[PDB]
DNA sequence: CTAATGCGAGCACTAGTGCTCGCATTAGATTTTGTTT
Protein backbone atom coordinates (compact mmCIF):
# COMPACT_ATOMS: atom_id res chain seq x y z
CA UNK A 1 0.00 0.00 0.00
CA UNK A 2 2.76 2.16 1.29
CA UNK A 3 4.60 1.94 -2.19
CA UNK A 4 1.64 2.46 -4.12
CA UNK A 5 0.85 6.07 -2.06
CA UNK A 6 4.18 7.21 -2.75
CA UNK A 7 3.75 6.19 -6.57
CA UNK A 8 0.50 8.66 -6.97
CA UNK A 9 2.55 11.27 -5.16
CA UNK A 10 -0.50 12.90 -3.91
CA UNK A 11 -0.02 15.94 -2.01
CA UNK A 12 -2.00 14.74 1.17
CA UNK A 13 -0.56 12.20 1.04
CA UNK A 14 2.87 13.34 1.53
CA UNK A 15 1.13 16.53 3.95
CA UNK A 16 0.25 13.24 6.47
CA UNK A 17 4.11 11.33 5.98
CA UNK A 18 5.69 14.30 6.56
CA UNK A 19 3.90 15.37 10.25
CA UNK A 20 3.90 11.12 11.44
CA UNK A 21 7.30 10.18 10.37
CA UNK A 22 10.41 10.81 11.50
CA UNK A 23 13.53 12.91 9.31
CA UNK A 24 15.22 9.33 8.28
CA UNK A 25 12.26 6.95 7.69
CA UNK A 26 8.76 6.18 8.10
CA UNK A 27 8.29 3.31 10.09
CA UNK A 28 6.45 5.45 12.74
CA UNK A 29 2.85 6.20 9.99
CA UNK A 30 3.42 1.96 9.51
CA UNK A 31 3.13 1.75 13.02
CA UNK A 32 0.14 4.24 13.41
CA UNK A 33 -2.34 2.64 10.40
CA UNK A 34 -1.63 -0.40 12.29
CA UNK A 35 -2.64 0.81 15.42
CA UNK A 36 -5.70 2.63 14.25
CA UNK A 37 -6.40 -0.64 12.33
CA UNK A 38 -6.50 -2.94 15.20
CA UNK A 39 -8.50 -0.29 17.85
CA UNK A 40 -11.18 0.60 15.08
CA UNK A 41 -11.84 -3.46 14.94
CA UNK A 42 -13.25 -3.52 18.24
CA UNK A 43 -15.95 -1.12 16.80
CA UNK A 44 -18.87 -3.65 15.91
CA UNK A 45 -18.71 -0.75 12.65
CA UNK A 46 -14.94 -0.07 12.32
CA UNK A 47 -15.29 1.63 8.79
CA UNK A 48 -17.92 3.93 10.59
CA UNK A 49 -15.98 5.04 13.34
CA UNK A 50 -12.84 5.74 11.39
CA UNK B 1 47.08 12.76 17.28
CA UNK B 2 46.36 16.62 16.01
CA UNK B 3 48.06 18.65 18.47
CA UNK B 4 51.30 16.06 18.39
CA UNK B 5 51.65 16.65 14.91
CA UNK B 6 50.86 20.32 14.78
CA UNK B 7 53.82 21.67 14.38
CA UNK B 8 54.74 19.46 11.55
CA UNK B 9 51.53 19.48 10.20
CA UNK B 10 50.86 22.90 10.43
CA UNK B 11 53.72 25.16 11.69
CA UNK B 12 53.03 25.80 15.50
CA UNK B 13 52.58 23.11 18.60
CA UNK B 14 48.78 23.92 19.57
CA UNK B 15 47.16 23.14 22.31
CA UNK B 16 43.63 21.11 22.74
CA UNK B 17 41.01 23.49 22.86
CA UNK B 18 38.31 20.64 23.34
CA UNK B 19 36.35 18.02 21.23
CA UNK B 20 32.89 18.49 19.95
CA UNK B 21 30.18 16.49 18.71
CA UNK B 22 27.88 17.78 15.90
CA UNK B 23 24.37 16.16 15.96
CA UNK B 24 23.44 16.15 12.17
CA UNK B 25 19.43 15.77 11.95
CA UNK B 26 15.78 17.53 10.94
CA UNK B 27 14.81 18.78 14.65
CA UNK B 28 11.19 19.05 15.62
CA UNK B 29 10.25 22.03 17.64
CA UNK B 30 7.83 21.22 20.77
CA UNK B 31 6.66 24.37 21.87
CA UNK B 32 4.15 25.38 24.81
CA UNK B 33 4.57 29.38 23.59
CA UNK B 34 3.04 30.30 20.62
CA UNK B 35 5.89 31.19 18.49
CA UNK B 36 7.08 33.90 15.62
CA UNK B 37 9.12 32.64 13.08
CA UNK B 38 12.12 34.03 14.39
CA UNK B 39 12.22 32.64 17.63
CA UNK B 40 11.11 29.54 15.95
CA UNK B 41 14.39 29.78 13.76
CA UNK B 42 16.10 30.31 17.02
CA UNK B 43 14.91 27.16 19.10
CA UNK B 44 16.01 24.98 16.06
CA UNK B 45 19.44 26.57 16.17
CA UNK B 46 19.19 25.56 19.43
CA UNK B 47 18.95 22.22 19.21
CA UNK B 48 22.24 21.79 17.07
CA UNK B 49 24.37 22.89 20.89
CA UNK B 50 27.23 21.01 20.29
CA UNK B 51 27.77 18.64 23.72
CA UNK B 52 31.59 17.23 24.52
CA UNK B 53 34.66 18.36 26.19
CA UNK B 54 36.38 22.06 26.41
CA UNK B 55 39.27 23.91 27.61
CA UNK B 56 37.98 25.78 30.79
CA UNK B 57 38.68 29.18 29.40
CA UNK B 58 36.64 32.36 29.24
CA UNK B 59 39.07 32.93 25.81
CA UNK B 60 38.59 29.42 24.40
CA UNK B 61 34.81 29.73 25.01
CA UNK B 62 34.65 33.16 23.09
CA UNK B 63 36.31 31.96 20.40
CA UNK B 64 33.94 28.82 20.34
CA UNK B 65 30.97 31.34 20.39
CA UNK B 66 32.10 35.01 19.36
CA UNK B 67 28.22 36.05 20.10
CA UNK B 68 28.12 34.93 23.79
CA UNK B 69 28.59 37.75 26.10
CA UNK B 70 26.90 37.01 28.99
CA UNK B 71 24.50 33.91 29.86
CA UNK B 72 24.32 30.49 28.37
CA UNK B 73 25.68 29.33 24.70
CA UNK B 74 23.24 28.37 21.97
CA UNK B 75 26.35 26.54 20.09
CA UNK B 76 28.16 24.77 22.83
CA UNK B 77 27.88 23.54 26.45
CA UNK B 78 29.62 26.38 27.99
CA UNK B 79 28.26 29.78 29.76
CA UNK B 80 29.56 33.06 31.28
CA UNK B 81 28.11 34.65 34.11
CA UNK B 82 27.67 38.36 34.76
CA UNK B 83 31.30 38.16 36.05
CA UNK B 84 32.53 36.97 32.93
CA UNK B 85 33.91 33.94 34.11
CA UNK B 86 33.23 30.15 33.16
CA UNK B 87 29.42 29.07 34.20
CA UNK B 88 29.80 25.58 36.51
CA UNK B 89 27.40 24.23 34.32
CA UNK B 90 30.05 24.67 31.55
CA UNK B 91 31.31 20.94 30.11
CA UNK B 92 35.14 21.75 30.42
CA UNK B 93 38.46 20.93 32.23
CA UNK B 94 41.54 22.38 32.44
CA UNK B 95 44.70 21.50 30.80
CA UNK B 96 46.07 19.17 32.99
CA UNK B 97 43.00 17.02 32.55
CA UNK B 98 42.76 17.06 28.83
CA UNK B 99 46.61 15.83 28.43
CA UNK B 100 45.46 13.17 31.71
CA UNK B 101 43.30 11.88 28.86
CA UNK B 102 44.75 11.91 26.24
CA UNK B 103 47.79 9.80 28.03
CA UNK B 104 45.40 6.86 29.45
CA UNK B 105 43.63 6.37 25.74
CA UNK B 106 47.17 5.55 25.26
CA UNK B 107 47.37 3.34 28.03
CA UNK B 108 44.17 1.66 26.79
CA UNK B 109 45.31 1.23 23.62
CA UNK B 110 48.83 0.06 24.55
CA UNK B 111 47.33 -2.68 26.86
CA UNK B 112 45.09 -3.43 24.66
CA UNK B 113 46.80 -4.37 21.46
CA UNK B 114 48.97 -6.26 23.69
CA UNK B 115 46.00 -9.00 24.90
CA UNK B 116 45.26 -9.24 21.74
CA UNK B 117 49.17 -10.35 20.45
CA UNK B 118 48.71 -11.97 23.86
CA UNK B 119 45.57 -14.16 22.11
CA UNK B 120 43.35 -13.37 24.72
CA UNK B 121 40.32 -13.70 22.92
CA UNK B 122 37.70 -14.14 26.47
CA UNK B 123 34.21 -14.03 26.63
CA UNK B 124 33.88 -10.60 29.01
CA UNK B 125 30.62 -8.61 28.31
CA UNK B 126 30.50 -5.31 30.27
CA UNK B 127 27.51 -3.96 31.90
CA UNK B 128 27.22 -0.26 32.72
CA UNK B 129 24.03 1.68 33.33
CA UNK B 130 21.78 -1.61 32.29
CA UNK B 131 23.75 -1.37 29.06
CA UNK B 132 25.65 -4.02 27.66
CA UNK B 133 27.67 -4.73 24.15
CA UNK B 134 25.54 -7.45 23.12
CA UNK B 135 22.57 -6.02 22.28
CA UNK B 136 24.16 -4.70 19.49
CA UNK B 137 27.08 -7.71 19.00
CA UNK B 138 25.98 -9.86 15.87
CA UNK B 139 27.99 -12.97 17.71
CA UNK B 140 25.45 -13.89 20.02
CA UNK B 141 24.81 -17.39 18.76
CA UNK B 142 29.11 -17.92 18.50
CA UNK B 143 29.72 -17.04 22.22
CA UNK B 144 26.88 -18.78 23.34
CA UNK B 145 26.75 -16.62 27.09
CA UNK B 146 25.13 -17.91 29.26
CA UNK B 147 25.14 -16.20 32.30
CA UNK B 148 22.86 -18.95 34.28
CA UNK B 149 26.42 -21.18 33.46
CA UNK B 150 29.14 -20.68 35.59
CA UNK B 151 32.28 -19.27 34.66
CA UNK B 152 29.79 -16.98 31.99
CA UNK B 153 28.85 -13.45 33.91
CA UNK B 154 29.15 -9.90 33.22
CA UNK B 155 31.50 -7.27 33.94
CA UNK B 156 30.02 -4.53 36.02
CA UNK B 157 30.67 -1.18 35.52
CA UNK B 158 30.60 1.72 37.93
CA UNK B 159 28.92 4.90 36.31
CA UNK B 160 30.99 7.06 38.16
CA UNK B 161 31.11 10.91 38.32
CA UNK B 162 33.58 12.82 35.77
CA UNK B 163 35.63 14.37 39.12
CA UNK B 164 36.06 10.75 40.13
CA UNK B 165 36.85 9.81 36.85
CA UNK B 166 40.13 11.73 36.43
CA UNK B 167 40.93 10.93 40.29
CA UNK B 168 41.01 7.75 38.74
CA UNK B 169 43.33 8.33 35.96
CA UNK B 170 45.68 10.88 38.34
CA UNK B 171 45.89 7.77 40.35
CA UNK B 172 46.91 5.38 38.10
CA UNK C 1 8.41 -9.81 32.22
CA UNK C 2 9.26 -10.14 35.58
CA UNK C 3 8.39 -13.91 35.97
CA UNK C 4 11.44 -15.76 34.25
CA UNK C 5 14.01 -13.88 37.35
CA UNK C 6 11.03 -15.06 39.71
CA UNK C 7 11.05 -18.49 38.10
CA UNK C 8 14.70 -18.87 38.58
CA UNK C 9 15.02 -17.72 41.52
CA UNK C 10 12.05 -20.27 42.94
CA UNK C 11 13.61 -22.88 41.34
CA UNK C 12 17.16 -22.35 42.61
CA UNK C 13 15.64 -23.14 46.07
CA UNK C 14 13.33 -26.36 45.42
CA UNK C 15 10.22 -24.77 44.72
CA UNK C 16 8.32 -25.89 41.92
CA UNK C 17 7.54 -23.07 39.73
CA UNK C 18 5.28 -23.29 36.53
CA UNK C 19 4.41 -20.04 34.55
CA UNK C 20 2.73 -20.23 30.75
CA UNK C 21 5.18 -17.58 28.65
CA UNK C 22 5.33 -16.18 25.58
CA UNK C 23 8.61 -14.66 25.15
CA UNK C 24 12.50 -15.51 25.86
CA UNK C 25 12.54 -18.56 23.55
CA UNK C 26 15.25 -17.43 20.97
CA UNK C 27 17.85 -16.06 23.59
CA UNK C 28 18.12 -20.00 24.68
CA UNK C 29 21.34 -21.41 23.84
CA UNK C 30 20.32 -24.66 22.59
CA UNK C 31 17.38 -23.21 20.29
CA UNK C 32 20.44 -20.20 18.84
CA UNK C 33 22.34 -23.49 18.43
CA UNK C 34 19.63 -25.76 16.49
CA UNK C 35 18.46 -23.16 14.70
CA UNK C 36 21.90 -22.34 13.82
CA UNK C 37 22.41 -25.91 12.30
CA UNK C 38 19.40 -25.86 10.19
CA UNK C 39 20.45 -22.46 8.86
CA UNK C 40 23.73 -24.25 7.71
CA UNK C 41 21.64 -27.04 6.34
CA UNK C 42 19.66 -24.34 3.91
CA UNK C 43 22.61 -22.13 3.47
CA UNK C 44 26.00 -22.91 4.37
CA UNK C 45 27.46 -19.50 3.39
CA UNK C 46 26.73 -17.95 7.00
CA UNK C 47 29.90 -17.41 8.82
CA UNK C 48 27.89 -16.45 11.52
CA UNK C 49 25.40 -19.76 11.96
CA UNK C 50 28.44 -21.29 10.50
CA UNK C 51 31.01 -20.66 13.43
CA UNK C 52 28.20 -20.91 15.62
CA UNK C 53 27.67 -24.82 15.03
CA UNK C 54 31.57 -25.49 15.04
CA UNK C 55 31.91 -24.03 18.23
CA UNK C 56 28.80 -25.12 19.78
CA UNK C 57 28.91 -29.05 21.47
CA UNK C 58 27.86 -30.69 18.09
CA UNK C 59 31.52 -30.17 16.94
CA UNK C 60 33.53 -28.67 19.34
CA UNK C 61 35.90 -27.10 18.11
CA UNK C 62 37.79 -24.58 19.87
CA UNK C 63 39.18 -20.84 19.51
CA UNK C 64 42.25 -22.12 18.20
CA UNK C 65 40.46 -24.55 16.12
CA UNK C 66 38.47 -21.94 14.60
CA UNK C 67 40.86 -19.35 13.88
CA UNK C 68 43.29 -22.43 12.35
CA UNK C 69 39.81 -22.97 9.86
CA UNK C 70 40.15 -19.58 9.16
CA UNK C 71 43.63 -19.37 8.10
CA UNK C 72 43.81 -21.04 5.35
CA UNK C 73 41.60 -19.11 3.62
CA UNK C 74 41.15 -15.24 4.71
CA UNK C 75 39.32 -13.49 1.82
CA UNK C 76 36.92 -15.81 1.31
CA UNK C 77 33.74 -17.16 3.49
CA UNK C 78 34.35 -19.49 6.44
CA UNK C 79 32.34 -22.19 4.72
CA UNK C 80 34.90 -22.27 2.01
CA UNK C 81 37.94 -22.13 4.81
CA UNK C 82 36.42 -24.91 6.08
CA UNK C 83 36.27 -26.85 2.88
CA UNK C 84 40.00 -25.94 2.41
CA UNK C 85 40.84 -27.15 5.77
CA UNK C 86 39.63 -30.59 4.97
CA UNK C 87 40.89 -30.09 1.55
CA UNK C 88 44.59 -29.96 3.12
CA UNK C 89 44.52 -31.84 6.40
CA UNK C 90 45.60 -34.86 7.08
CA UNK C 91 43.23 -37.92 8.62
CA UNK C 92 45.12 -37.73 11.87
CA UNK C 93 44.29 -34.48 12.58
CA UNK C 94 41.94 -33.77 15.59
CA UNK C 95 40.60 -30.95 13.57
CA UNK C 96 40.22 -32.73 11.13
CA UNK C 97 38.34 -35.36 12.40
CA UNK C 98 35.41 -32.77 13.97
CA UNK D 1 7.26 25.48 9.80
CA UNK D 2 9.15 22.51 12.25
CA UNK D 3 7.02 23.24 15.11
CA UNK D 4 4.50 20.90 16.99
CA UNK D 5 2.25 21.21 20.27
CA UNK D 6 -0.64 19.59 21.42
CA UNK D 7 -4.18 20.36 20.46
CA UNK D 8 -7.01 20.88 23.00
CA UNK D 9 -8.69 17.05 22.14
CA UNK D 10 -4.99 15.85 22.55
CA UNK D 11 -4.98 17.48 26.40
CA UNK D 12 -8.13 16.23 26.83
CA UNK D 13 -7.95 12.51 25.91
CA UNK D 14 -4.99 12.55 27.59
CA UNK D 15 -6.76 13.30 30.98
CA UNK D 16 -9.74 11.56 29.91
CA UNK D 17 -7.49 8.18 29.49
CA UNK D 18 -5.06 8.89 32.66
CA UNK D 19 -7.84 8.70 34.66
CA UNK D 20 -9.51 5.46 32.87
CA UNK D 21 -6.23 4.03 33.30
CA UNK D 22 -5.95 4.69 36.94
CA UNK D 23 -9.77 3.08 37.23
CA UNK D 24 -8.72 0.00 36.10
CA UNK D 25 -5.63 -0.53 37.46
CA UNK D 26 -7.52 -0.27 40.45
CA UNK D 27 -9.66 -2.87 39.02
CA UNK D 28 -6.93 -4.50 38.66
CA UNK D 29 -5.74 -5.03 41.96
CA UNK D 30 -9.39 -5.49 43.41
CA UNK D 31 -9.28 -8.91 41.24
CA UNK D 32 -5.89 -9.61 42.15
CA UNK D 33 -6.62 -9.09 46.04
CA UNK D 34 -10.06 -10.94 46.00
CA UNK D 35 -8.22 -14.11 44.39
CA UNK D 36 -6.88 -15.46 47.89
CA UNK D 37 -9.11 -17.74 49.87
CA UNK D 38 -6.65 -17.45 53.47
CA UNK D 39 -3.54 -15.99 53.15
CA UNK D 40 -2.38 -12.17 50.96
CA UNK D 41 1.25 -10.83 50.26
CA UNK D 42 1.72 -7.59 49.39
CA UNK D 43 5.27 -7.41 47.98
CA UNK D 44 7.01 -3.76 46.33
CA UNK D 45 10.13 -2.33 46.25
CA UNK D 46 11.26 1.34 46.67
CA UNK D 47 14.55 3.37 47.00
CA UNK D 48 13.80 4.87 50.75
CA UNK D 49 11.39 3.38 53.34
CA UNK D 50 11.21 6.75 55.27
CA UNK E 1 6.80 28.45 65.22
CA UNK E 2 7.62 24.78 64.80
CA UNK E 3 9.55 24.51 62.18
CA UNK E 4 7.92 21.40 60.63
CA UNK E 5 4.61 23.28 60.43
CA UNK E 6 5.95 26.22 58.50
CA UNK E 7 7.93 24.13 56.01
CA UNK E 8 4.66 21.88 55.78
CA UNK E 9 2.45 24.58 54.84
CA UNK E 10 5.49 26.15 52.80
CA UNK E 11 5.08 22.82 50.61
CA UNK E 12 1.20 22.62 50.43
CA UNK E 13 1.16 26.50 49.21
CA UNK E 14 3.83 25.63 46.66
CA UNK E 15 1.64 22.78 45.62
CA UNK E 16 -1.03 25.12 45.18
CA UNK E 17 1.49 27.15 42.77
CA UNK E 18 2.72 23.93 40.82
CA UNK E 19 -1.05 22.67 40.15
CA UNK E 20 -1.72 26.44 39.05
CA UNK E 21 1.04 26.71 36.27
CA UNK E 22 0.63 22.96 35.09
CA UNK E 23 -3.23 24.21 33.76
CA UNK E 24 -1.72 27.34 32.77
CA UNK E 25 0.52 25.75 30.17
CA UNK E 26 -2.04 22.85 29.57
CA UNK E 27 -4.84 25.02 28.55
CA UNK E 28 -4.11 28.60 28.49
CA UNK E 29 -0.82 29.48 26.53
CA UNK E 30 -2.88 29.58 23.90
CA UNK E 31 -6.11 31.86 22.86
CA UNK E 32 -8.96 29.91 22.71
CA UNK E 33 -9.54 30.89 19.06
CA UNK E 34 -5.75 30.19 18.27
CA UNK E 35 -6.94 26.50 19.74
CA UNK E 36 -9.84 26.64 17.59
CA UNK E 37 -7.68 27.33 14.47
CA UNK E 38 -4.86 24.76 14.84
CA UNK E 39 -7.53 21.89 15.58
CA UNK E 40 -9.24 23.06 12.14
CA UNK E 41 -5.90 23.56 10.13
CA UNK E 42 -5.50 19.89 11.15
CA UNK E 43 -8.43 18.32 9.31
CA UNK E 44 -7.23 17.84 6.32
CA UNK E 45 -4.46 15.28 7.26
CA UNK E 46 -6.84 12.86 9.34
CA UNK E 47 -8.79 12.63 6.54
CA UNK E 48 -5.93 11.33 4.73
CA UNK E 49 -5.22 9.27 7.31
C1' DC F 1 8.41 13.20 34.90
C1' DT F 2 10.95 14.95 38.42
C1' DA F 3 14.79 16.60 41.16
C1' DA F 4 18.53 18.95 41.59
C1' DT F 5 21.92 23.06 40.16
C1' DG F 6 23.00 27.34 39.57
C1' DC F 7 22.53 32.09 38.44
C1' DG F 8 20.41 36.34 38.71
C1' DA F 9 16.51 39.76 40.58
C1' DG F 10 13.72 41.61 43.47
C1' DC F 11 11.19 42.59 47.67
C1' DA F 12 11.63 43.42 52.33
C1' DC F 13 13.72 43.99 56.35
C1' DT F 14 16.96 46.14 59.82
C1' DA F 15 21.57 51.09 51.45
C1' DG F 16 23.24 46.30 52.03
C1' DT F 17 22.28 42.03 52.94
C1' DG F 18 18.83 37.95 53.51
C1' DC F 19 16.02 34.77 51.09
C1' DT F 20 12.12 34.01 48.34
C1' DC F 21 11.14 33.88 43.39
C1' DG F 22 11.74 32.65 38.83
C1' DC F 23 14.06 30.63 34.77
C1' DA F 24 16.55 27.39 32.42
C1' DT F 25 18.97 22.94 31.90
C1' DT F 26 20.84 18.45 32.87
C1' DA F 27 20.36 14.00 35.23
C1' DG F 28 18.46 10.37 36.18
C1' DA F 29 14.79 7.60 35.42
C1' DT F 30 11.65 3.33 33.05
C1' DT F 31 10.85 -1.78 31.04
C1' DT F 32 1.47 -4.93 29.06
C1' DT F 33 -3.54 -7.16 29.99
C1' DG F 34 -6.65 -11.27 25.73
C1' DT F 35 -9.11 -13.73 21.63
C1' DT F 36 -8.42 -21.05 18.16
C1' DT F 37 -7.42 -25.91 17.40
S1 LIG G 1 27.27 -11.19 22.46
FE1 LIG G 1 28.68 -12.81 22.90
S2 LIG G 1 30.29 -11.72 21.92
FE2 LIG G 1 28.89 -10.10 21.47
S3 LIG G 1 29.42 -9.11 23.35
FE3 LIG G 1 27.81 -10.21 24.34
S4 LIG G 1 29.18 -11.85 24.80
FE4 LIG G 1 30.80 -10.75 23.81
Amino acid sequence: LFEDEYAKGEKAFFELVDRYTTDRHDLDLQFLVKQVYEYSRSHPNPEAWL
Amino acid sequence: LSITHSADWLGMRATPAGVLYFHIHDPMIQSNLPLGLDEIEQEIFKKFKMKGLLLGDQEVVRLMDTTLQEGRSNIINAGLKKDGSLRSDSAAVGEKEFDLLTKHVRRTFQEAGEQITDGRVSIEPYKMKNKTPCTYCAFKSVCQFDESLEENEYRPLKAEKDKTILEWIKKE
Amino acid sequence: PWAPQIMEELRAQGIPVYANLTSGYFEAVEVAVALSVLKVIDNPYQDIPLASVLRSPIVGADENELSLIRLENKKAPYYEAMKDYLAAGDRSDELYQK
Amino acid sequence: LRISYPTLPLIAMKKKMRRELLSEELRVLYVALTRAKEKLFLIGSCKDHQ
Amino acid sequence: FDPALLDEATDLRNGAKKLLEKLKTDYFTRSPEQHLKSLAEMKPVIETL
